């Protein structure tokens, strides 16, 4: 009886309480989402060229949340391996494809002739897209994501870039330092974290992945900057209509776990709990 | 349990067919002595628990980070054993036999 | 007609076959073309990397028998059933000793002097072992009378054991006559043959 | 004590008999990948005497 | 002596603890995967036979 | 007794073979006699390191440590 | 072509069903090509926990209402009329369990399963036995494949237990470093 | 190591060892029903109980 109320008590101070926090969280993550909205919409890349292709300024400065969200575009060539991350998009299975990007690339070798060193490659994570499970055997190994970038006007340009050491010269007379260069446009975006409860945790040895463990992916691929990938990766963004992997568009890339829509669910299970609580109280 | 049960065991009739004056045939019910054997079982057993488990859990732990192949290591682990037991039980013979 | 009459003559029973061998050579041929494809050797051996799983390699206790105890023969089997018929009979003397009921008059487990000492532990222990003796024997049983259903019955042997007690390692038996007894002597037609057939490709659909 | 004393002689033992295998790690810079090379050892004789 | 030569099976060796990309180490092109092939000890001129078995009668 | 037992027969029978195979069955090495090798965990595994009796069953093979 | 041999000529029962749930766990074989094989296996195991309960009062009425049975009944003390019936039973089991209809649809099973490993990954389908431990036994098995089926075709599937699709990265494992060197240690 | 002491209980006469199977068999079975025959025991105390 009293035992009773009292637990009633608890439970309904504590389940409203869970409304009001969630709730507060529904109304600041539906401003902060109309915010991006808009800035996406406003649709002005900043370019990610020189100094900003080999150490990236939302890994410079340390600010990714400052550049969340945020349309970038950068050039280079993508590497062979792609990695597959169990994801949802509209309701139906699939997976999300995330390719390294060697947005700069740094030779360290002075005995040129008698050695052939291997370069020190920076590299960011692209996610390229989403394929559905059906269709995860239809990605291929080194495909072209993007069309090659069309070579310059200017016959300046034709020589190792300083900062980024990419060379856009179709025909390079050093073999060694020929490289075609892609370029794509999309969104700086955050890393993920595990929420077993979210049904997004990975088993690295069964090879089953639900969330985008930068750390462990920059390991696997034998990437060099491990830092630099681990603070962000950009998600491929097409300019308006998106075969596989299928990329994200202004109003499809891929939601982050936190939306008002599941704070609103657990405002209204929270509140229901509550009242439900509060009758039983009155009722005894 | 025991409450129409005799006295006597088959030793005790046994017993009595021997010439054994140093033992007697029991006479009261052995249900104050009940599962005394335990009790001994745990005496001869008793300072062997706790070395026998560290030594077998080492020589298992030295066996498997080698790997060794079980049928013939286990020949030249019994040729050893034969070899230091015979040993130890001439001297064990003479330490008994001077007393 | 010459290569239609050699191949019927491979396919003969009465060529690779001679008596006191493996009667599977009257079908050899049929057979070879169904294993030695693209002249390949399938190797059925389990490729095992050890972490201590298993220290006697032994299956099962046939396998036991047939290999540890090479009992590959019946007159061995049977050897063997007579040593675990002796076991066996001593198991059950020593039990029936150790925990006497239904021997002089006893009826009930309490009335025995090894429940008195040890209780019902004892007599689990005493259970468990007549149940892991008659479980052998019970193996060793049915192995012998398998062993005496094929060899004896049936009679097949141990064709590689039969072979090595044809030749006492030094005779001179390498004859023109008999395809099968050198490499020499083993025509090439019956070597083009036997390996015409090809494996199927897998399909990788996992 | 006789313990101690016992841990203590095998230990100098087992390193005495650990000498002799000369086991190093050898650097391929052409595969980027260090691999474990064993090796016979040449020392002085009055040190394999003692 | 091909039965003793354990390197044959080393392939194998890596995915008994490395299962990630166990799966597509198996869709690969089947050359001598527990299987021996006995090279030609004889010079045999059958052009009827493209390939002859060498295994030995035992 | 069970280990005088185990012991005494052992010897009796093993010096039996040790006799009758050193003295009269030295003609086919390879018919009375196997080939059996271990080696060392930081080498690879031996040609010869494998169970006995089981050489059409299994092929046997171990990681190397250091 | 019933001359040919199959690579699981000479496996026994145990490694069968390692070998199926080796496949299973490793993702070669799909959920969909357990519901029948499963399906038998429980059958199996109804059809060996039960069978001396239906063999208990049928003897009852046709085996130990007969001449000799009578014989020992009348003419021999009731432990022994009590081992003859446990005997029979006994051996009534034994060969049930060696030679039973849902045994053989077991196996049967069972075949068509490595049938089809041998369909999708070739002579490789010897390399899903290995060197099995000696107590665990081919029931064992078959429970564990039931259970990593309830695993993944049911709840809590990616909550606490691996799914059943595969998201290892795509490369090219020629190239690919590998674990293991040929022949030394590295790091 | 089966002969001696199989000797000693006369074993190597045949119909020895079928009345010591005989016997062990019997003797098995009345250690297993005297076993199980308290689960009906303690049946009878729970209708009691009840
Ligand atoms: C490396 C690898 C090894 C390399 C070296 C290999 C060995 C080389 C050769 C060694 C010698 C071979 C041999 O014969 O040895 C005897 C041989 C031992 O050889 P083995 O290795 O055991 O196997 C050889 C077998 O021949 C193998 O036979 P199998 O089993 O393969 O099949 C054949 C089978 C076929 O058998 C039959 O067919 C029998 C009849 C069956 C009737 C029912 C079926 C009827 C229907 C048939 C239907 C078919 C068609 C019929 C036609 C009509 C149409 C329907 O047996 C026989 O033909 C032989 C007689 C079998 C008797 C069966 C009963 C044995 C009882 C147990 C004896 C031991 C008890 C304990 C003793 C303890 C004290 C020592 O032993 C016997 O023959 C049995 C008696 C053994 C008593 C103890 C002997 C101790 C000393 C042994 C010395 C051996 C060397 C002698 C040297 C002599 C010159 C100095
Ligand atoms: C938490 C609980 C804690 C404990 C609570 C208390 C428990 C109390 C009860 C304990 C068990 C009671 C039942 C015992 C049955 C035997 C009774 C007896 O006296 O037998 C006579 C036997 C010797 O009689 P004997 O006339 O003086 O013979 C002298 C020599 O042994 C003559 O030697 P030989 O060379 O002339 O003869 C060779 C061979 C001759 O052998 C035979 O004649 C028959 C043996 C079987 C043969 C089967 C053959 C099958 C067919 C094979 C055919 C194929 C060919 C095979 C080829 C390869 C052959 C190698 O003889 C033997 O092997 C004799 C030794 C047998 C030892 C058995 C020890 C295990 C018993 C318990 C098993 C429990 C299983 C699991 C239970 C639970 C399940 C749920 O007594 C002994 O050996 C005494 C020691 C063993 C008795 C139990 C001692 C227990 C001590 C406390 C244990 C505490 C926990 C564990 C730690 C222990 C640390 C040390
Ligand atoms: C009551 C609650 C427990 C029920 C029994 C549970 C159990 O483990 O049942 C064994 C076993 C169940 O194992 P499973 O994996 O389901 O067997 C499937 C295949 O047959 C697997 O192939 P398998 O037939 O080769 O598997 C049998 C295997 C399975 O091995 C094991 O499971 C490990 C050992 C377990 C021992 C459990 C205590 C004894 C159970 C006796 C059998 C049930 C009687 C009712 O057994 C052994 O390897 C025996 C090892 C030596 C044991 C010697 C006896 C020691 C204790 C004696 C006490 C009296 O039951 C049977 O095979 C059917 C009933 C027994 C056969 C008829 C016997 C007529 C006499
Ligand atoms: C088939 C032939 C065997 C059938 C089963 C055994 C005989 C019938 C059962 C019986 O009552 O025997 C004791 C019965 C009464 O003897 P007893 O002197 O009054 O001793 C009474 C004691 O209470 C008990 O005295 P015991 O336990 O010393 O007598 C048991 C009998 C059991 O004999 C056997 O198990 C036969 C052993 C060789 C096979 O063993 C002997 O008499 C020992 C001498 C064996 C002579 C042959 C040795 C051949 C070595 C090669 O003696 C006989 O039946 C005499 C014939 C025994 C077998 C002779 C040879 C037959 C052919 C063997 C090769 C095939
Ligand atoms: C005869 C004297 C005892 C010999 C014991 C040899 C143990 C190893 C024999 C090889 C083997 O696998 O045996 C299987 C046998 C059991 O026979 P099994 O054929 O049931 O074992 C295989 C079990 N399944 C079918 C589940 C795979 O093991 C033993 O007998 C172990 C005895 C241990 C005794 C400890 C005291
Ligand atoms: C667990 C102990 C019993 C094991 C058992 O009976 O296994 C079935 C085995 C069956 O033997 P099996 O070899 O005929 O059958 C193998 C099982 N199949 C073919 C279905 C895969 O029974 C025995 O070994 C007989 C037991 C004899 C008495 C044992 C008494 C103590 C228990
Ligand atoms: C009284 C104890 C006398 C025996 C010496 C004990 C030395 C303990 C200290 C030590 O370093 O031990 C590890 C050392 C080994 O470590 P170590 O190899 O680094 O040696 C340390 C000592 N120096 C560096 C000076 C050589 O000794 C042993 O491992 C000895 C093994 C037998 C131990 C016997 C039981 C001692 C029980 C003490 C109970 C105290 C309560
Ligand atoms: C332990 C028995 C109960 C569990 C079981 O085996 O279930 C099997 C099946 C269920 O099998 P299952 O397919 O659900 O498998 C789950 C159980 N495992 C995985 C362990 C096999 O249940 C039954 O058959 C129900 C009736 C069991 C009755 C057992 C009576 C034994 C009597 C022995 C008499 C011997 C006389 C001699």
């Amino acid at each position: 009886n009293v035992t009773g109320k009292v637990a009633l008590a608890t439970l309904g101070a504590l389940t409203g309480y869970g409304a009001f926090y969630h709730y507060n969280q529904y109304l600041n993550l539906s401003a902060r989402w109309q915010q991006i909205q808009e800035n996406i919409a406003k649709d002005q890349p900043f370019d990610v060229d020189g100094f900003d292709a080999k150490v990236y300024p939302w890994v410079r400065e340390n600010n990714v949340n400052d550049w969340e969200y945020k349309l970038v575009k950068m050039r280079g060539y993508f590497k062979d391996q792609r990695f597959f991350v169990r994801r949802k998009r509209d309701g139906k299975e699939g997976f999300l494809v995330f390719a390294p990007f060697v947005t700069a690339v740094e030779r360290v070798n002075h005995r040129l002739k008698q050695k052939d060193l291997l370069p020190v490659e920076y590299s960011v994570f692209v996610n390229l897209g989403w394929v559905p499970v059906e269709n995860k055997k239809d990605v291929e190994l080194g495909g072209e994501v993007c069309p090659p970038m069309d070579a310059p006007t200017d016959s300046t340009l034709f020589v190792n870039d300083t900062f980024t050491g990419f060379n856009p010269d179709p025909a390079n007379p050093e073999d060694t330092e020929q490289v075609t260069l892609t370029e794509i446009t999309g969104i700086v975006r955050r890393g993920e974290q595990q929420d077993i409860l979210a049904r997004r945790r990975n088993w690295n040895k069964e090879g089953i992945y639900n969330w985008v463990d930068l750390d462990y992916m920059g390991k696997i691929f034998r990437l060099f900057n491990l830092d630099a990938i681990n603070t962000a990766y950009i998600e491929r963004v097409v300019p308006s209509f998106e075969l596989y992997p299928i990329p994200a568009t202004k109003d499809t890339f891929e939601r982050p776990l936190n939306t008002p829509e599941r704070h609103s669910t657990f405002f209204n299970f929270y509140a229901a709990t509550s009242a439900l609580s509060f009758i039983s109280m009155l009722l005894l | 349990l025991y409450l129409k049960s005799t006295n006597y065991n088959r030793f005790d009739y046994r017993l009595k067919q021997t010439d054994w004056g140093f033992y007697i045939n029991n006479n009261s019910n052995y249900i104050q002595n009940i599962f005394s054997g335990l009790k001994y079982i745990w005496r001869g057993l008793r300072f062997w628990i706790i070395g026998l488990l560290l030594g077998l859990s080492s020589i298992y732990y030295l066996m498997y980070v080698r790997l060794l192949p079980f049928n013939k290591i286990i020949f030249a682990w019994i040729l050893v054993a034969m070899f230091l037991y015979w040993l130890l039980s001439g001297f064990v013979f003479f330490v008994k036999k001077y007393q | 007609t010459a290569s239609e009459e050699e191949l019927k003559k491979l396919y003969d029973p009465n060529t690779f076959y001679e008596h006191g061998d493996n009667p599977a050579f009257k079908q050899f041929m049929n057979i070879a073309v169904e294993n030695l494809r693209e002249g390949k050797l399938t190797d059925h051996r389990t490729y095992v990397v050890d972490t201590y799983k298993k220290w006697m390699y032994a299956r099962n206790w046939d396998d036991f028998l047939q290999r540890d105890c090479k009992a590959i023969t019946f007159p061995r089997a049977f050897a063997l059933w007579i040593v675990g018929t002796l076991g066996m009979a001593t198991a059950s003397k020593w039990c029936r000793q150790i925990l006497p009921v239904g021997s002089h008059g006893i009826t009930k487990i309490s009335q025995t002097q090894f429940f008195h000492q040890f209780g019902p532990l004892g007599t689990l222990g005493a259970v468990g072992f007549y149940g892991l003796t008659a479980y052998l024997y019970y193996k060793t049983t049915i192995f012998t009378v398998k062993k005496f259903y094929s060899h004896c019955i049936l009679q097949e042997r141990e064709w590689i054991f039969e072979q090595e007690r044809q030749n006492p390692g030094y005779g001179e038996y390498f004859f023109k006559d008999v395809p099968l007894s050198a490499e020499e002597h083993f025509n090439d037609l019956a070597r083009g043959e036997m390996a015409k057939k090809k494996f199927e490709k897998p399909n990788h659909e996992f | 004590l006789l313990l101690y004393i016992l841990w203590l002689e095998f230990y100098q033992f087992y390193h005495i008999l650990s000498f002799y295998g000369n086991i190093n790690w050898a650097f391929d810079y052409d595969e980027y990948i260090w691999t474990l090379e064993l090796d016979t050892r040449r020392t002085r004789l009055a040190n394999n005497y003692i | 002596f091909p039965f003793l030569e354990k390197m044959k099976y080393n392939q194998y060796k890596e995915y008994k603890n490395d299962y990630l990309f166990y799966l597509d180490f198996l869709k690969k092109e089947i050359t001598d995967d527990h299987s021996f092939f006995w090279k030609a000890r004889k010079v045999i001129k059958l052009p009827q036979y493209s390939v002859f078995s060498f295994v030995p009668l035992k | 007794l069970s280990f005088v037992y185990l012991s005494y027969r052992l010897a009796w029978v093993l010096f039996a073979y040790v006799l009758i195979y050193n003295h009269f069955l030295l003609g086919d090495i390879g018919k009375t006699f196997n080939v059996g090798e271990w080696d060392h965990r930081l080498k690879p595994s031996a040609e010869r390191d494998y169970p006995t009796r089981y050489e059409s069953l299994y092929i046997l093979d171990r990681t190397q440590k250091w | 072509n019933n001359l040919r041999l199959k690579p699981w000529f000479h496996w026994t029962d145990e490694e069968r069903s390692h070998a199926i749930f080796s496949a299973y766990e490793k993702r070669i074989l799909k959920s969909e090509d357990l519901p029948s094989f499963l399906r038998a296996n429980r059958i199996n195991n109804v059809s060996t926990w039960v069978f001396p309960l239906i063999a208990l009062p049928l003897f009852n009425q046709s085996i130990f209402k007969l001449g000799f049975a009578q014989r020992i009944l009348l003419t021999r003390p009731a432990i022994e009329w009590h081992c003859f019936k446990i005997a029979t039973v006994a051996a009534s089991w034994l060969a049930w369990l060696n030679f039973s209809p849902f045994y053989r649809k077991l196996e049967n099973e069972k075949e068509y399963l490595l049938d089809t490993l041998e369909s999708r990954i070739g002579i490789n389908v010897l390399d899903l036995n290995d060197a099995l431990p000696r107590w665990t036994t081919s029931q064992e098995y078959n429970r564990r494949t039931q259970q990593l089926y309830n695993q993944r075709n049911g709840f809590f599937a990616g909550l606490l237990y691996p799914q059943e699709e595969s998201s290892r990265p795509l490369v090219d494992i020629a190239s690919f470093p590998k674990n293991l060197h040929k022949e030394k240690l590295t790091k | 190591f089966f002969f001696s002491r199989a000797l000693k209980h006369r074993f190597y006469n045949p119909l020895n060892v079928m009345t010591e199977f005989k016997n062990g068999f019997m003797w098995f079975i009345i250690i297993l029903i005297n076993i199980f025959k308290p689960l009906l025991k303690l049946l009878e105390n729970n209708y009691i109980n009840l």
